[PDB]
This record gives C-alpha cells, structure tokens and sequence, in this order.
C-alpha cells in the first residue's frame, strides 16, 4: 500500500520557477527509483526525468535538461521537482511515480497528480452560493441541493457534501470555461425529502490556488 | 574424443547479468621463446532450447599471441542472425584466456518462436598447438542461465563530476585512481563506493564486499569489491588513502565499446558521484608466454642429459603422459616441433639429435646429445591426465673439465 | 514532444475483442526496446496495464494482452466490456531521443450501449446572490448514454444568447454523460421576465425545465 502525494502551487507566473514535492508513504525511498511525468489536458503523458534513491543519481529528458532539476530528500521520505522559465507550454498535471527497476523504464505506482497552470492572469477565490429547490416547493418526493462555485480563475476546485458521511447521491460536475476566463462548478447531491427539514446539508468547496475553504449550509427557502 | 588432456571448471553467476558472460582458461600451453608458435582454436556452446539439445560450433583460427590479443570467430555452425559478433576470445597474458559471450541477445540459429527461452548449459574450448597435441577445457554452468533477448536503455547520469584522469582497461582489468572530494573528516569515515560501468547495452555494478569500512587509515586501509558478472580468478577490489581512491574491478569487458563511462558513487545527507571514461587498450599487459622456471645443465662432453620429473606431483601413474622439447627461438613450424613423446609413442620420426624414454615412476629422461660449444635452451613441456602442464627452460652450457 | 503512432480511437463491440496499435521507428521501437501499456480512466492517474512488451502485473485481468513483433507494438483487449473504455497509451525508450516516449493516445468506446434519456435539475438563483445583485441559473444534465447534447435557454418562450455558458459532455462512472448549462444575469433581469427555461435535446427528443421569480 505504497502511496504517492504531490504538493505544490497550482498557479505559477511565466518566467518563474515551478516547484512541487512527492510524498511517499507506507514505502521507502531507498532500493527503488523516483521519476516525474507531466500531462497537459488533451494530450499524452511526458517523461521528465527519474532519481535514485540510494545515490545523486539523475537523469533527464534532454528536451528539458537545461531547466529541470530533481532532488531527493531520504528523511521525511519524500522527492521534489523544479522547474525554470515555465510557460505556457508547462501547464499539465504532474504525476510522481516510481520507478522500480533501473535497467527497465516503467511507472508501476502513481500519485493522483496536481494541477499546476502557468498564466499571467490572477487567481481568484470563488462565490458559492446554495442551490435550494424549487422543487422543495410543491412537495416533490426526492429534492435536489446543491452548491454553486463561481469565478475562479486556477482550475483545481475540490468540494465534498458533511465530508465523508455523505458520499451518496452527489454528482459533483466539471467547471465551464466562461467567455471572462473565470470558471464555474457546481455539486448536486439528490435526497428524499422527508429527511429533508430533519438533516442538515452543507458542501465543502476548497480552492486551494486562493486559500480559499468554505462550508455553505444548504436549507430551504420561504 | 579428439581431446587428449581435458580439464574441466565450473562458472556461475553473482548478482544479476550484466549483459556478457566470461570464462577464463588459464592451463592452455602459450610456449616461451617461440615467437611463430600458433594455435588453432574451436570453441563449442551446448545450450538446451526446450530440454533438446543444441550445440553452436565457432572457429576463431589461428592465434598469433606475438602480435594479436583480441580475437573474434571467423564461422559459426551452430548459427544466429549474426553469431559471430556477439563472441569474443582475448589473451589475458602468463598463457591465460578469457572467452566472453554477450548475453540478452540469441546466438542460437534454430527458434521456433515460441522459445526465446535459452539456457546455456556448457562450453568446450579445443586448443590445438604446434605439436598437434589437442588441448580441451569444459566450462560447466553451475546454475543454467536461461538468457532473455533484451535492449537495455542506454542512461547518463548528468549530475556527477567529469574528471580528467581517464580509467584504462587492460586484459579485462580495469584501473583508475581519483582525489577525493569529501568534506567529512577522515576520523568519521562510514565511507562508502559503489561503481557502475555503462556502455553499449551492458551495466556493471560493483560493491562492497563488507560494507562500509567506518573507519578510516591515514595508512591504506583495503577492501575487496565484487561486481555482477561471473567474478574473475583475479580478486577485484580497491584502496582510498587519506590525504585518493584506486579501484580494481575485474570483469570489465570490451563490448562496452570506447567512450563508455564509469561512475563512482561515494558517500559519507550527503552524497556524491564521479564519472570516468573508460578505455579499453589493445596491448597485452605482459607477456602471453606460460610461466616457465630455469635449469642449469652443465655438460663437460657433448652428449648431456636432463631429468623430467613428475608434472606438478598429480596424477602419478597417469593414463596418458606427454613431453614435448624443442630449441630456443624456433624459425620453422614445419621441422623444429617434431621431439613429441608418450607412453605408447615410440621415437618421433622428425626429432635429430634429441632421445628420450621413460624410464620407471615416468622420470622422462632426455639425451640432448649433438650439440656442443653453444650455450643453447631447450624448452621442456611434461602434462598428464588431471595434471596442470609445466614448461622447463633447460640451459646446456659446457663445462672444462669433470669432478669441477 | 516526439510521439508515438497511435489511431486516435478504437470501436468494439460488447463481448468482442479489439486491436490499439502503437507504432514507432527503428530508434525506439524496431531497436528491440521495450514497450508499455498504460490504462487512463479520465481524471485518473494511469495504471500500468502491460508490461515488459506482453507481461501482466498482480491484478490486470487476463483480458489484456500485449505483442511487439516488427517495429509496431500492439494491445488486445478480448471479452470487450462497457468498463474498459478509457485511454490507453504505449511508452517505449528511444535512443536516438535519450527519453521516454509515449504515444498519441487511444479512446476506446464500446458500441451498441443502451441509450438513457438525461435527467434535468433547473436552479433559480439563490436569494444570496440576488443580494449581491447577480443571478445564475444552473442547467445540470446526467445519465445520457448518447454523449452529444444540445442546450437553449428561454425566457418567456424567447430564445437568449447572452451570458449562456454550456460545458462539453463528461464521462461519469456509469458510461453515461453529464454536462451543465449556465444562464449568468443580474437581479433586474431576473425579475423583469415571468420565467425562465432550460431546454435539453437529446436524440431527438427534448427536455425543459421552467422556473418563476413568483415562486
Ligand atoms: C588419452 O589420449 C587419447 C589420444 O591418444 C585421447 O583420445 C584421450 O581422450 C586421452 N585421455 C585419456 C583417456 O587418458
Ligand atoms: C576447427 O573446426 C574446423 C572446421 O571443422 C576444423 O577444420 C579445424 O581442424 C578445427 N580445429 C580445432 C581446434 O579442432
Ligand atoms: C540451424 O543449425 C542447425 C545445425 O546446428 C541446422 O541443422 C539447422 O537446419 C539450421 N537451421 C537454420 C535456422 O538455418
Ligand atoms: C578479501 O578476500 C580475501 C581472499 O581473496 C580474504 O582473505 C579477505 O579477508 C577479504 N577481505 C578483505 C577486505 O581483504
Ligand atoms: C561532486 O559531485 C557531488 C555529487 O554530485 C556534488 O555534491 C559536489 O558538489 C561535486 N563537487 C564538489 C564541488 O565538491
Ligand atoms: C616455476 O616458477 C614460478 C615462479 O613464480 C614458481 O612459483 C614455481 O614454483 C616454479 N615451479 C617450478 C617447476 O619450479
Ligand atoms: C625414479 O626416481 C628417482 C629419483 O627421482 C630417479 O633418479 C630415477 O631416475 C627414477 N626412475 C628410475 C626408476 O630410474
Ligand atoms: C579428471 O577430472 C574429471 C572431473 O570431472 C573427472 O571426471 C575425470 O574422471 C578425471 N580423470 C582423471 C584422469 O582423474
Ligand atoms: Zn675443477
């Protein structure tokens, strides 16, 4: 049950110098090998490069050798990635993934991957606001809340329902890309509305480019 | 079998496959003073494709040790899409060979295709010299290898530190010396090494026997290395001094190709690498001669006689015994190689001048009766059954008078 | 951003096998180098499907296989199931490049799927945002087989083309789509018209929801 969990920025201006870190847990650094691979949305995976874990060793894609730079840290167990002069070309979602065998180039073990965008434009913390059903009026059988993310510029928009209690019936939809280029989401969960005046509903929206964290009750208007 | 005298060895694998498999056949006789003596020498690979036998049969000619080091089959039977350039057969010098296959690649003709599978069970080396004698080493596998055709990725690891000082390779034996460049004190020592050579589809890894010494000399404090690979007879291994590290690791092959690199990976979180390109030079280290040791025979008339003991006390009262004698700096393959001698042999036809019989307990003795006024060297060479072959430099010198 | 050739998708049908092709050049994969399956469901890290060219790992189900035979490597996939439609990418070393390659990529779709008519929630905008004097309507649509879907806004039976932001179809866990419509005004716009409608084509058929500020 070895698992990999990128951190970092998800907002970084051109010209800057990209940074994130790997954390590995339930496994060690050392006898294995640790390697970088990013994916911008709409294409394929790119191999950046890969480090020992029992040396200095690295190696690099040689597209990218003269800004990319890979280091290890045996303590806290875990390995990070920089990269320079990002562009626009350098927007994907970056995967840390092991390398088991040295002789063999093959990623047996991935992280979720992070999101990190590269944009002059600012971020933006979102409004959210409650979807309360006007089918609550006119006592429909099952009603569906929801709670509306507006505005926010850096993609990565995670939102959960009484955290893991509720995980039942929620439909959390992809953002739209609006003309402004700000984007928008929104999470519905569909329940029975005789639990509905009795139970309490509140969404769980974080936008971590912005800082922002926001649990919205859900209720029901008259 | 056209052999006469067979000995065989065992060879297994520590660690994983580096990429070539060795072999060394040391006992082959390389005749001293004899700078046109030649060998003809087959080389026979026994592999098992699906349990049923398979043989691959390579000729790599007449060896020239004078002037060739380096050798490569000129036919292959047993076949492959390309078997010869996969074998190589190199003078390692003191009458010592190496034969060296690349594995992760099929040197075998015949495939179903439903068989990449191949393990290599055992080989035979046929050594013919100029006295016709057939010479035969078998080389058993102690573990069946069971080869995988491979293209491994060719990596740089483009962090370490470039040095001037360039590791040569000699007769598979590669030597290097380096600084240090270590900021801990040497009384902390826990200093640790660990080499890999990479080049041309093929990785070697080398380390510690021991591990970390943890404590360092002033004085040179030593420590044995084993790299993957089959190990040499030769022990590998290094020294750091406090102040430079010197490393010798064995099985260091040519089918790396030039301009391959060596990377020193060294510690004691702090750690460090230093990479080194790696030449393989062409020259033998010393000379491919046999070890031979000298005799006085002093003779105050010109009949004179010497005394072939026993080989190398093995073997007393052996099934097959030979001796072979011929003059210092032979010119003439056709006439100077014809005093050969056995237990059924009778008197060689060619040999003038020269006699010999053997007498009781097989103390061969030869009457070299003919020459006279010239201090002259005879070469002596006794083998036997099951019995490591020596060569005897005889010098026969006159002398003025008997009782001295 | 050297790639690998790859058909940009497959078809199949359910309980059938097909073919993705991967193929290279003599410097990555007719050298003999090895090649690799990755398996992408979207919004997933991809899982390592295939490999040392035709090797399994611990959990792959059998209905996975791999060859490489020439200088095109390809992945066969038997048995075909509606949960296999993914991306599948193969990876391959060159040398001639001294990196890691991967291919275009493949989606891989399952024919002959039943079809579901989508499910329609219409939102008024919440009273906060009234207060702030801004309104959003919110158009959510799920559970259609058939990805492609259509999206008009109404006010008053009167079509709107202004602030209408629609998302392209998602794949959800099911194999069915979802998408989201949004309708962005202000608070006087909100409250001039009697109401408002969300209007769902699908196959044909069209689906509408309708919401009153009188409510
Ligand atoms: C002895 O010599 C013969 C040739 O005369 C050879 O065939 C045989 O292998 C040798 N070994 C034995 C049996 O001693
Ligand atoms: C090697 O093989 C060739 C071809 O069969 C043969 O002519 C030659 O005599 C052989 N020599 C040895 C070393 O047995
Ligand atoms: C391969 O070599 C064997 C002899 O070693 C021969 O009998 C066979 O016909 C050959 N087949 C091929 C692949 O040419
Ligand atoms: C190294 O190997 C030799 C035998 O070749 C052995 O005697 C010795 O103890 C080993 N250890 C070291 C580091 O010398
Ligand atoms: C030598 O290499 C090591 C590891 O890459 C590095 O830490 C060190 O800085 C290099 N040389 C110097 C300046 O000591
Ligand atoms: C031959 O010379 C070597 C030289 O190292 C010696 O070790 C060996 O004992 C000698 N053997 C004989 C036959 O005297
Ligand atoms: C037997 O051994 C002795 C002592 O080495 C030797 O002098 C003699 O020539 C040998 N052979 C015989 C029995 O003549
Ligand atoms: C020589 O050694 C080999 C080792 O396998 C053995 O099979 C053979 O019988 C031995 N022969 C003699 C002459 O001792
Ligand atoms: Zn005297």
């Amino acid at each position: 049950q070895l698992q990999l969990q990128e951190s970092g920025p998800g907002l970084v201006k051109p010209s800057e110098t990209l940074s994130l870190t790997c954390a590995v847990s339930g496994g060690s650094i050392s006898g294995y090998y640790w390697s970088w691979i990013r994916q911008p949305p709409g294409k394929g995976p790119e191999w950046i490069g890969f480090i020992d874990g029992n040396t200095v060793g690295t190696n690099y894609n040689p597209s990218l050798k003269s800004r990319v730079t890979l280091s290890k840290d045996t303590s806290k167990n875990q390995f990070s990635l920089k990269v320079s002069s990002v562009t626009a070309a350098d927007t994907a979602v970056y995967y840390c993934a092991r390398k088991p065998l040295r002789r063999y180039f093959w990623f047996d073990v991935w992280g979720p991957g992070v999101l990190v965008t590269v944009s002059s434009a600012s971020t933006k913390g979102p409004s959210v606001f409650p979807l309360a059903p006007s089918s609550r009026s006119t006592s429909e059988s099952t009603a569906a809340l929801g709670c509306l993310v507006k505005d926010y510029f850096p993609e990565p928009v995670t939102v959960s329902w009484n955290s893991g209690a509720l995980t039942s019936g929620v439909h959390t939809f992809p953002a739209v890309l609006q003309s402004s280029g700000l984007y928008s989401l929104s999470s519905v969960v569909t329940v029975p509305s005789s639990s509905l005046g009795t139970q309490t509903y509140i969404c769980n929206v974080n936008h971590k480019p912005s800082n922002t964290k926001v649990d919205k009750r859900v209720e029901i208007k008259t | 079998l056209v052999c006469q005298y067979t000995i065989q060895s065992l060879i297994h694998l520590t660690g994983e496959d580096p990429g070539f498999f060795n072999v060394e056949i040391p006992e082959f006789p390389f005749y001293p003073t004899c700078n046109v003596c030649t060998a003809d020498v087959n080389v026979t690979i026994n592999f098992d494709v699906g349990g049923k036998k398979h043989q691959l049969d390579l000729d790599f000619g007449q060896l020239t040790p004078h002037t060739k080091a380096v050798y490569q089959p000129r036919g292959a039977f047993g076949g492959s899409e390309n078997a010869t350039n996969l074998f190589l057969l190199e003078l390692l010098g003191a009458g010592e060979l190496a034969l060296t296959m690349r594995s992760k690649k099929l040197p075998i003709n015949v495939t179903t295709g439903e068989e990449q599978q191949v393990s290599l069970e055992s080989v035979d080396v046929y050594f013919q010299d100029v006295f016709g004698t057939m010479w035969c080493h078998h080389a058993e596998m102690q573990n069946p290898v069971y080869l995988i055709p491979e293209t491994v990725p060719y990596i740089k690891w483009d962090n370490c530190n470039s040095t001037n000082i360039t590791a040569v390779v000699r007769a598979q034996g590669l030597d290097v010396t380096l600084p240090l460049s270590l900021p801990t004190s040497a009384q902390d020592s826990n200093f640790s090494v660990k080499t890999e050579m990479l080049g041309n589809e093929i990785d070697i890894e080398c380390i510690m026997e021991d591990g970390e010494i943890s404590q360092v000399l002033p004085g040179d404090n030593k420590f044995n290395i084993t790299c993957s690979g089959y190990e040499s007879h030769v022990p590998s291994g290094g020294i750091l001094t406090s102040t430079s590290l010197r490393l010798t690791p064995r099985p260091v092959s040519r089918f790396l190709g030039n301009n391959s690199i060596l990377y020193v990976f060294y510690s004691g979180g702090g750690d460090y690498c230093i990479q080194s390109n790696i030449v393989f030079s062409d020259e033998i280290p010393a000379s491919q001669d046999m070890p031979t040791n000298t005799t006085d025979i002093t003779y105050v008339g010109d009949n004179a006689t010497y005394s072939v003991p026993m080989v190398t006390s093995e073997d007393a009262n052996s099934p097959n015994v030979t001796v072979t004698a011929f003059w210092a700096w032979p010119n003439n393959t056709e006439t100077d190689f014809k005093c050969k001698w056995t237990l059924t042999s009778g008197t060689p036809s060619g040999c003038e001048n020269i006699s010999g019989a053997f007498a009781s307990n097989r103390t061969f003795d030869i009457t070299v009766s003919g020459l006279g006024t010239a201090p002259k060297t005879l070469i002596i060479t006794r083998t036997a059954t099951n019995a490591t072959t020596t060569t005897h430099k005889v010098i026969f010198s006159k002398a003025p008078h008997h009782h001295h | 951003q050297s790639v690998l050739t790859q058909p940009p998708s497959v078809s199949g049908d359910p309980g059938q096998r097909v073919t993705i092709s991967c193929t290279g050049s003599s410097s990555n994969i007719g050298a003999g180098y090895y090649v690799y399956w990755y398996q992408q469901f979207p919004g997933t890290a991809p899982k390592l499907l295939i490999y040392q060219d035709n090797k399994r790992p611990s959990g792959v189900s059998d209905r996975f296989s791999g060859s490489k035979s020439g200088t095109s490597a390809s992945l066969t996939i038997t048995g075909l199931q509606p949960g296999d439609e993914a991306d599948y990418y193969c990876s391959a070393w060159d040398s001639s490049l001294s990196a890691v390659m991967f291919g275009r990529g493949t989606r891989l779709t399952v024919l002959g799927q039943p079809k579901a008519a989508p499910s329609v929630t219409l939102f008024p905008p919440s009273s906060e945002e009234l207060q702030a004097n801004k309104a959003t309507l919110v158009c959510l649509i799920s559970d259609f087989y058939p990805g492609a879907v259509e999206v008009a806004w109404k006010a008053d039976g009167s079509a709107v083309n202004a602030g209408v932001e629609t998302t392209k179809p998602s794949k959800q866990s099911n194999n069915k789509y979802a998408a989201s419509s949004y309708l962005s005004l202000t608070s006087d716009q909100w409250k001039s018209h009697k109401s408002y409608s969300c209007q769902v084509t699908h196959e044909g058929s069209t689906v509408e929801k309708t919401v009153a500020p009188a409510e």
